[PDB]
RNA sequence: AAAUCUUUCUCAC
RNA sequence: GUGAGUAAAUUUGG
């Protein structure tokens, strides 16, 4: 009668007021931890029972030996996305009778970010603790390693690693009027989503999971879905120019308008996506290949897309070029948003404002710095002091961002929103 | 999905049955109707027609997959929908008025809102205040924190002996010699003896603070690890003395006197009177048996025990010294002296910092940190950030704080910045 | 000797300060300089900025996140016997149950809605009324918060009303929304480095950067200033039934309540403070008492000095300063490049806690130190060492361990000596795996756990539930009795005892 | 007695 | 207010 108690006068409750009554209480000792470990010889026969039952069950884990070169840089959060069961998966193991709590637990995807100063040749991400020595989360197929690349050493005739058409461990996602389709060159399927499912007839299909995890929607199946055209096999057959930028989050790369390229080894990417030097070069990819939901934005998207619209309605054709490639990058894929830029109503709130600024995956650009030519045609200086400052360099002849002193002037210089970091033409 | 249907879902299933016995229409919001593993397309599921049924008001669509069936309610009282007989039975259950709750906006005006209003108009209301002149001028100088440290010299002046600081050094007694002397010690204090532990006995506290004088620096902390860990143990091996390689304490429960009934056994609350042996020299001088040494205790309750034993003297030192500059020779009161200065009595500083529970050094550390970053600070405002003096009470913490200040001084004056 | 340091310190490598007095004196001393502030004499509490630009979120949906809601904190509990108001310390969940209990409803959202549709103060919502509601939700207990390094005087913190905390978070929500929407550079969410790297790139096109400090920040936000912001955003009545409580605010020291019209008690409504300021002006980055803003000239000193005058930010004189090379929030500090300031920074040691929990956070520190540019991997594998040298000093008595197998660690017997850099690149024996920082927990945060758990009549378990259940539906005794007697045959049809712990680690590794 | 409203154990009427 | 006893921190850290 215990219910009648805790929750004296009302027969029903919600689950999360019931399981917050059902947590074991916790007493907080005072004793040290010490003394707590010391008392009845917990942790001496805690030791005992784990070095005679537990430890030889424990799985062996294998050993980290992928190094790459490293220097040192500005401090940077890098992210680590660790994905949640599919809730196919988790409907299967509640289903094999594995505890209903730990698999709510593991049901969501996590973002963890960690500060690192620490930089690769190809912006790879680094192990816990080992960024220093160079150990990356990728482990070493040629085609499998150019695919992640954003510059293939090696071209080989194909879209993986350059110009070119599809290969067979290649498949692609691509939207046509109202219909996903997804072509691996075996199989050819279309999804739709109906109001938070992607109906497919085949979702365990790999590009079917790819998408729907794009999209954002719970995989779904459906015999009575079919669409009307299906240029897909002159596609496989065409042959498309590969972009130089390393793989979106998702793992693919854009190949045309809502369509993107998926590797089937490639599961997901491992080396951060957006980056200072990178960011424009992403940008201008996917100038019109619609949204792309690759970059994440600090605060509100709909913020973000009426400061960017603002800075639209003035500036030059390249600015203009590159808003619209922001645009993009920040927009999710299929969610109600107008990221183009000319269909956009413009708000007057966003005008008021001096300054338009935009935090894209920790990066703040200047929006009006933008339309006035600054990241991609002349760096910004601004003096310090008229003192020279012990340890610092000379300035250069085009300097990137950062704190140099100028004989010339003779004062110390800080040089932000350079080309020389930004654009860089090499 | 949206509960403010979830009653009139339940209205629908009313004890339809099908297959001989069972329950035809599963709401979605029912917990124990639900299907496990089954994810959810509509308001509730026909089992025997294999379909989701989904309720909407007028011009009012729902998020569900269009293969679920909607039945609209009109807004005069008429129910359609395109299966006949989810329509008749729409008809036949809401024969009694079921209206759904409208939304609630954040921003709802209630009732009662105009005289809350007023209610708050008649409460008071603060005054404007003053706005603040701020003159913006370099950081203090050596001279500011040389005439700080003179205040508090000239305040508090100096014990005589460095009392329970002089514990990080060897007594020159053996392990017997010491343990005689200790438990001779707490016999001549009048200490109660029980279970063959000791005990301390009060009755009346004059309720006033304990006299607050600077310790003077020892040579060195040679024994620092051995006198934490020593005092981590004693927090529950109270009443006997404890021994290490080179030292020895006696924690004493220090608990009330009532009279015939009166405690027996430390509780979690009751406080240490820690009593550890040095060198003799002072006013505090025990001897017993040809032994000599001088006794110094310190009150502790268990928080500030337990916080002094946990902390690594050790760790703390090696990375302090990974980036440190050279350290200069220092006199007994924390003063310059490259002629009879001593090094090693850094460590006993650290040491200090370790026996202080209060952590004043962190505050005069973090102060010290944004004076070293600083081009320019508020006039008379900067400096009154190091007169700490009264967020402390108590000679440890008072000479932790004097000390610091010392530290702040010396760096300023050998390696300025 | 953070005091000789070459580079930044700021003097954590100790513990936080330890204190045992009670939480009368903090809160007794903060009650009277809220009061001395309303009298307009030290600060300014008086919010004069314009914030009729923020956007209106009046006709958003009430939606209230019910997990927030429940939870083992304190809470404060009023009880009205024999006209006495009584104040009780209990947890949240049994505060929010209380709540429930003596207004019938099913779930927050449902009170909220009860108390938002009534057409009178009077009317009753059960065993209440919303009169009674607001009389008992301005009723607030006082505690101590110690552990905090730099500050001897151990704070005070204030636990509020169930019915207080069920509208706080509301407003709170919604003011995060605003500011997400509305701020120049969105930092609610941020942790601190974050925040001091895109404070570095903001602040990169002026000369000057005023680290800067609010003081008196809970004690100056008053009741009038927190319903200006909530007007200006569209709370409605939620907004005025929370400025009315704050504004009656009485807190229970000892045996005596004491009126505090003045201020805020605590970090309560952080978001709404900040907005006060970041829905005047766009030149700062910052959230609560803390902001990072940059100028040229003197005269545009003043003009910020104005606006934080204005926006009741009152700068705090004896902490805040001007810097050129370096840029400082959240503790954080970087050089104006950037670059992360040379020197231990914000490390913190890691006391002696258990022979291997110990090593792990030790391990979690040195790996975080290594990764940003505080030491070099050397530095740390030396660190490692002496830690291991320590704990073997400390650990290594038969109360610990009985053992001698070579591959355990000194400190239990072993011989073992882990190397840092073999320990992070999964090198070792797998007894190490637990002392990985992302490894498995420890024996010790076992053994401690345990402890912990095993110390009346239990309600029937709602466990092992179905994953996509939605956890706002309701159930009764009946209900829980029927799920679980459904479960538990599911699984006897399977042929299995209580359904098998899942590790999602464990099921990826085994997955390829 | 001291880092001084803290050093405040239990049971029964 | 009176009386009575002495489950919890000592078992077990050099
Ligand atoms: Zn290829
Ligand atoms: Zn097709
Ligand atoms: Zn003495």
């Amino acid at each position: 009668s215990q219910f009648g108690k805790s929750f004296k006068g009302r027969t029903e409750v919600t689950i999360t007021e019931y399981r917050s009554h059902t947590v074991k209480d916790v007493h907080r000792s005072l004793l040290t931890a010490d003394k707590s470990l010391r008392k009845s010889f917990c942790f001496r026969n805690a030791l005992n029972q784990f070095l005679d039952k537990d430890l030889p069950l424990l799985p062996i884990r294998p050993k980290l030996e992928s190094r790459v070169a490293v220097k040192k840089s500005k401090l940077r959060s890098q992210l680590s996305f660790r994905p949640g069961l599919t809730q196919e998966e988790a409907i299967d193991l509640y289903n094999k009778g594995y505890d209903g709590d730990s698999v709510s637990g593991a049901l969501q995807d996590r973002v963890v970010n960690e500060p690192v100063a620490y930089s690769s040749a190809d912006n790879d991400k680094f192990h816990r603790g080992l960024a220093a020595l160079g150990y990356t989360l990728a482990d070493r197929d040629t085609c499998e390693s150019g695919f992640v690349r954003a510059i293939p050493t090696t071209p080989c005739g194909f879209i993986c690693c350059g110009p070119g058409s599809f290969k067979d461990s290649l498949g692609f996602v691509i939207k046509i009027g109202e219909f996903w389709h997804m072509y691996d060159g075996f199989q050819h399927f279309v999804a739709v989503e109906d109001a938070k499912f992607l109906a497919s007839k085949s979702p365990s299909f790999w590009l079917a999971k790819r998408l729907a995890k794009r999209l954002n929607l719970v995989p779904k199946e459906d015999p009575s879905v079919a669409a009307a055209e299906c240029p897909c096999k002159k596609v496989w057959e065409a042959s498309f120019a590969r972009a130089p930028t390393a793989l979106d989050p998702f793992g693919g790369r854009a190949f045309c308008d809502q369509g993107w390229v998926y590797h089937r080894d490639v599961g997901y990417a491992t080396a951060n996506h957006i980056s200072q030097e990178t960011l424009f070069q992403q940008a201008l990819s996917v100038r019109n290949l619609g949204p792309q939901g690759s970059a994440n934005v600090s605060g509100s998207i709909h913020t973000a897309l009426d400061r960017l619209r603002a800075a639209y309605s003035r500036g030059t054709p390249a600015s203009r070029s590159i808003l619209q490639g922001l645009a993009n990058l920040i927009t999710p894929v299929g969610e109600n948003f107008e990221c183009d830029l000319d269909k956009r109503k413009l708000n007057i709130k966003a005008l008021r404002s001096p300054e338009r600024y935009i935090t894209i995956e920790g990066l703040v650009v200047n929006l009006d710095d933008v339309v006035r030519g600054f990241y991609l045609d002349k760096a910004k200086v601004t003096v310090l002091s008229r003192s020279k400052w012990m340890g610092y360099e000379d300035l250069p002849q085009k300097p990137p961002n950062g704190t140099f002193y100028c004989r010339k002037r003779k004062a110390m210089l800080l040089i932000s929103c350079s080309p020389g970091t930004y654009a860089k033409k090499r | 999905m949206d509960s403010r249907f979830a009653q009139l879902t339940g209205v629908f299933c009313d004890d339809f049955t099908y297959s001989e016995g069972s329950r035809r229409f599963l709401s979605s919001y029912s917990t124990v109707e639900r299907r496990p593993g089954v994810p959810v397309e509509g308001d509730c599921y026909d089992c025997l027609k294999n379909k989701w049924i989904a309720f909407e008001l007028e011009g009012q669509p729902r998020k569900f997959p269009k293969a679920t069936v909607r039945c609209i309610l009109n807004n005069d009282a008429t129910y359609v929908c395109s299966e006949q007989e989810y329509q008749q039975i729409c008809k036949v259950q809401f024969k009694d008025y079921l209206e759904i709750d409208g939304v609630v906006k954040v921003g709802h005006k209630a009732s009662y809102d105009a005289e809350l209003r007023e209610r708050l108009l008649e409460l008071p209301h603060p005054k404007s205040g003053p706005k603040p002149r701020i003159e913006w001028v370099a950081p203090p100088r050596l001279a500011d924190i040389s005439k700080e440290t003179a205040e508090l010299k000239r305040q508090y002046g100096f014990f005589e002996c460095s009392k329970f600081l002089a514990c990080g050094e060897e007594c020159g007694l053996d392990q017997e010699a010491r343990e005689l002397i200790l438990n001779e010690y707490a016999r001549d204090r009048e200490f109660e003896f029980r279970n063959g532990g000791w005990i301390q006995r009060y009755t009346v506290a004059s309720h006033k603070p304990a006299t607050q004088k600077i310790l003077p620096l020892p040579a060195s902390a040679p024994l620092a690890r051995e006198l934490l860990m020593l005092i981590a143990r004693s927090t529950t091996q109270a009443g006997k003395v404890l021994h290490s390689d080179n030292t020895s304490i006696l924690a004493v429960p220090v608990m009330r006197d009532s009279g015939k009934h009166s405690k027996r056994r430390p509780t979690a609350s009751t406080h240490h009177l820690v009593v550890g042996l040095s060198k003799p020299g002072c006013e505090h001088d025990f001897e017993f048996d040809g032994y000599r040494a001088a006794v110094h205790v310190m009150h502790l309750d268990p928080k500030q025990s337990a916080n002094i034993g946990e902390q690594d003297f050790v760790s703390t030192r090696e990375i302090y010294k990974l980036d440190m500059l050279e350290l200069p020779p220092i006199s007994r009161k924390g003063d310059l002296d490259r002629a009879s200065g001593l090094e090693t009595r850094w460590d006993v500083i650290l040491l200090l910092e370790c026996l202080d529970s209060t952590r004043v050094s962190q505050a005069v550390a973090q102060h010290f940190n944004r004076h070293r970053l600083a081009l320019s600070v508020c006039k008379d405002e900067f400096r009154k950030g190091y007169q700490l003096a009264s967020e402390i009470r108590g000679t440890i913490p008072l000479s932790s704080l004097y000390y610091s200040l010392c530290a702040v001084r010396l760096r300023m004056t050998v390696h300025p910045f | 000797m953070w005091a000789f340091q070459e580079g930044v310190c700021k003097g954590n490598l100790l513990s936080g300060p330890t204190s045992m007095k009670a939480p009368d004196s903090a809160a007794r001393e903060s009650i009277d300089r809220a009061s001395e502030i309303m009298t307009g004499k030290s600060y300014n509490a008086v919010h004069t900025g314009d914030l009729s630009k923020l956007p209106n979120q009046g006709e958003s949906p009430l939606r209230i996140v019910d997990s927030d809601l429940y939870s083992e904190r304190s809470c404060c509990w009023v009880i009205e016997k024999e006209g006495r108001v009584v104040c009780k310390s209990t947890t949240l969940t049994r505060g929010m149950t209380s709540l429930l209990n003596t207004t019938k409803c099913s779930s927050p959202s449902e009170l909220i809605c009860k108390v938002l549709t009534v057409e009178s103060l009077s009317e009753k919502i059960g065993d209440t009324s919303v009169e009674e509601l607001l009389s008992h939700g301005r009723y607030f207990k006082c505690a101590l918060r110690d552990q905090e390094r730099g500050k001897p005087k151990s704070r005070a913190i204030f636990l509020s009303h169930p019915f207080f905390r069920l509208l706080s978070s509301v407003v709170e929500t919604h003011a995060r929304s605003v500011l997400s929407k509305v701020s120049a550079v969105y930092t609610a969410t941020a942790s601190a480095e974050q925040r001091a790297m895109m404070a570095a790139q903001v602040v990169e096109s002026r000369k000057h950067v005023l680290n800067g400090d609010c003081t008196k920040y809970n004690e100056a936000i008053d009741a009038d200033t927190l319903l200006k912001v909530w007007d200006a955003i569209g709370m409605g009545s939620i907004g005025v039934m929370l400025a009315y409580m704050v504004r009656r605010k009485c807190v229970l020291i000892k045996d005596t309540l004491v009126e505090c019209p003045g201020g805020m008690l605590m970090g309560m409504f952080n978001a709404t403070a900040t907005l006060a300021l970041q829905g005047t002006t766009d030149r700062f980055l910052s959230f609560s008492d803390d902001f990072i803003t940059s100028f040229n000239s003197p005269a545009e000193l003043r003009e910020i000095e104005d606006l934080l005058f204005a926006s009741c930010h009152n700068l705090s004189l004896k902490k805040s300063y001007i810097s050129v090379a370096s840029l400082e929030i959240n503790s954080c500090t970087l050089t104006r490049d950037g670059d992360l300031a040379t020197g231990l920074g914000c490390t913190a040691g890691v006391p002696f806690r258990g022979p291997l929990v110990t090593l792990k956070q030790t391990a979690a520190m040195l790996s975080g130190a290594v990764d940003s540019g505080v030491m070099p991997f050397h530095s740390a594998e030396r660190l490692f060492q002496i830690k291991q040298q320590e704990c073997a000093y400390r650990y290594n008595n038969p109360t610990y361990t009985t053992r001698n197998e070579d591959f355990l660690p000194t400190c239990l017997g072993g011989k073992t000596v882990i190397s840092f850099q073999s320990l992070l690149t999964w090198d070792c024996h797998p007894f190490w795996y637990q002392v990985h920082p992302d490894g498995p927990d420890t024996i010790d945060q076992k053994v401690l756990s345990v402890l912990a758990s095993k110390t009346r009549t239990r309600l029937e378990a709602l466990s092992d539930l179905d994953p996509l259940v939605p956890h706002r539906l309701l159930v009764s005794e009946s209900d829980v009795s029927k799920i679980r007697a459904a479960r538990q045959a599911h699984l006897k049809s399977l042929g299995l005892e209580q359904p098998t712990n899942f590790n999602y680690a464990i099921y990826k590794a085994v997955q390829p």
